[PDB]
This record gives structure tokens, C-alpha cells and sequence, in this order.
């Protein structure tokens, strides 16, 4: 699924190479990511996500991991 | 979606889609529409209910 959500966008970054600044093509990308505001907002938002490494730090356990 | 709806009930201005189902809301009353389990010569009568609740709606 990962492996087709980069495909999906990619299709859209192709979508956007040939764009002037207000293109037509082009604020329709933005008009989706308005449309699907909240719905987008979660794809993104699960790139939260190493990262938090350093708060297993904060309370290791037994150098394995563990908490 | 019409199982989307499938499942709220077994528990954003999003543009409508056909397909979809909807629910309907009176403007003064604000009962929702639906599909009043009556008749007057099989199919039923239609009419607002007091609840967004119950499929019919």
C-alpha cells in the first residue's frame, strides 16, 4: 500500500512538471488537498513517525529496548 | 457511501457523490426525512422523523 501511495503522487508530481505559478492543472492540486483538507491531513500526520528513538532514551529499559 | 453508512449505524462540507446516501433535514422543524413505515396503495407513506437515527432517514 505504501508502495502504491508513492506511486500515486508520483503520477501527480508528473502531473505538475510542466505547471506555470497559477496553473490550472496546478491549483487543481491544491483544490483536492482542500477538498480532502482533513483527509490529507491524516496521510501526513502519520509521518510522525528512528524519530522518537531518543524518548526510548528517557526510560530504557534493558538496552534491548523495552518500556 | 451506502456501507459507510453500514456501519455508523451499527454503533467538512464533503461534496455529495451519486451513489451516496444522504441524509435529508427539514429547514423549520428540523425533523430528518424519511420513509414512514405507513401507507394510503402498498408502497409507503413518506414524512420527516424525529431522529437522524434508523436507516429510513
Amino acid at each position: 500500500l505504501l508502495d502504491l501511495q508513492k506511486d500515486m503522487v508520483v503520477m501527480l508530481l508528473s502531473l505538475l512538471e510542466g505547471n506555470v505559478v497559477n496553473g490550472m492543472i496546478a491549483r487543481q492540486m491544491v483544490d483536492m488537498l482542500v477538498e480532502s483538507s482533513s483527509n490529507v491531513e491524516m496521510i501526513l500526520k502519520f509521518f510522525d513517525m528512528i524519530v522518537g528513538s531518543e524518548a526510548f532514551q528517557d526510560y530504557v529499559t534493558d538496552p534491548r529496548g523495552l518500556i | 457511501s451506502v456501507r459507510a453508512l453500514q456501519e455508523m449505524l451499527a454503533n467538512g462540507h464533503r461534496t455529495l457523490l451519486y451513489g451516496h446516501a444522504i441524509l435529508l433535514r427539514h429547514a423549520h422543524s428540523r425533523m430528518y426525512l424519511s420513509c414512514l413505515t405507513t401507507s394510503r396503495k402498498l408502497a409507503f407513506d413518506v414524512g420527516l422523523q424525529e431522529d437522524a437515527t434508523g436507516e429510513a432517514c
